[PDB]
């Protein structure tokens, strides 16, 4: 049983030594990286923290993001596990109607 | 979102949690609610049930018909996380966990940058960087300011 | 509800305009490190109150 | 199967003989305090109450503290086992708006 102390899914060393997901069929493997095979086909290297479920703090474990098991509208720079995804909601306001409360 | 209307400089008409009408579904990243075609959305009350108008005293009336300054300061945003459930794929609200206990844990463990390159709006991204204090923090890989360029624009 | 104020009140404060706000209390919740997802989370059962 | 009485996670001997925590290669570690390796390092010496789970008694782990794995808005200073995380909230009234009720 490999090690994973975070419990993300990703096994430590992976996390540390960097790593990177890729397709090989139809189906989505996490390999460790490795220069030979992975740079040619542009995979994103990946490394994180391998003692914090998700390395940016936000609700999304490192695995879910760099495999897209992951809520779709986080958008694609966010996927990334050094990324922090968080909303920045702001309301702004179109317009006030006031109306005068006489008899 | 607690929205707060203010009268003039900083004399605070009314604050607003938003009730069940001006709750929004979803608001995707990039997006507004309602969307931009839509007309936008009424605030009209102060009580939990929506059954009180959002009233204003005559010195205030006179005040704003005169200076016409009413600025909307929205201070707190209300939300859930929707995550991804690894049995049956589906993505789940939990409506007890909510961003306020998230967003304070990013923006204490991530350097912030603000980038404006895109058609000068600006642009807030926060990538994760060591803490040197923290030992948790340590354990996170070594962050140089131009993989962090290259990653997050 | 209006925070309601009395004829005598009302009198009395604009003349000496003294309203002092006391805190009697702060009710407030506890987020705690969650050791299985990493997540702090807020008990809404848990208050500082008891701490 | 070392002692743990508090349950906290740091065993009894570690918190009254002394402790710290240090990172390795990308992983914490809780090794007993060492005057040789670890007083370079400015690594602080930790003492706790090997029987309560908090010895300031608030709500966050003396395990938690050290390592870090806690609320991150809890100021630095507290982070230390010995020194209580707690809130001090106080209201200020920035100005008193009345409004005569007359028809
Ligand atoms: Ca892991
Ligand atoms: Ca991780
Ligand atoms: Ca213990
Ligand atoms: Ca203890």
């Amino acid at each position: 049983t490999v090690p994973d102390r975070d419990n993300d899914g990703i096994p430590d060393s992976l996390e540390v030594e960097g790593y990177t997901v890729d397709v090989k069929n139809k189906r989505t493997f996490l390999s460790p990286w490795i220069s030979n095979i992975h740079e040619k086909k542009g995979l994103t290297k990946y490394k994180s923290s391998p003692e914090k479920w998700s390395t940016a703090s936000d609700p999304y474990s490192d695995f879910e993001k760099v495999t897209g098991r992951i809520d779709k509208n986080v958008s694609p720079e966010a996927r990334h596990p050094l990324v922090a995804a968080y909303p920045i909601v702001h309301v702004d306001m179109e317009n006030i109607i006031l109306s005068k409360n006489e008899d | 979102p607690t929205t707060s209307l203010v009268l003039g400089k900083n004399q605070t008409l009314a604050t607003i949690k938003a009730k069940e009408n001006q709750l929004s579904q979803i608001l995707a990243p990039n997006n507004y609610y309602p969307s931009k075609n839509l007309a936008p959305i009424a605030l009209n009350a102060q009580d939990d049930f929506s059954s009180t108008p959002i009233t204003m005293n005559y010195n205030q009336f006179l005040e704003l018909e005169k200076t016409k300054q009413l600025r909307l300061d929205t201070d707190q945003v209300y939300g859930n996380i929707a995550t991804y459930n690894f049995e049956n794929g589906r993505v789940r609200v939990d409506t007890g966990s909510n961003w306020s206990e998230v967003l304070p844990q990013i923006q204490e463990t991530t350097a912030r940058i603000i980038f404006n390159g895109k058609d000068l709006n600006l642009v807030e991204r926060r990538i994760a960087a060591v803490n040197p204090s923290d030992p948790l923090e340590t354990t996170k890989p070594d962050m140089t300011l131009k993989e962090a360029l290259k990653i997050a624009f």
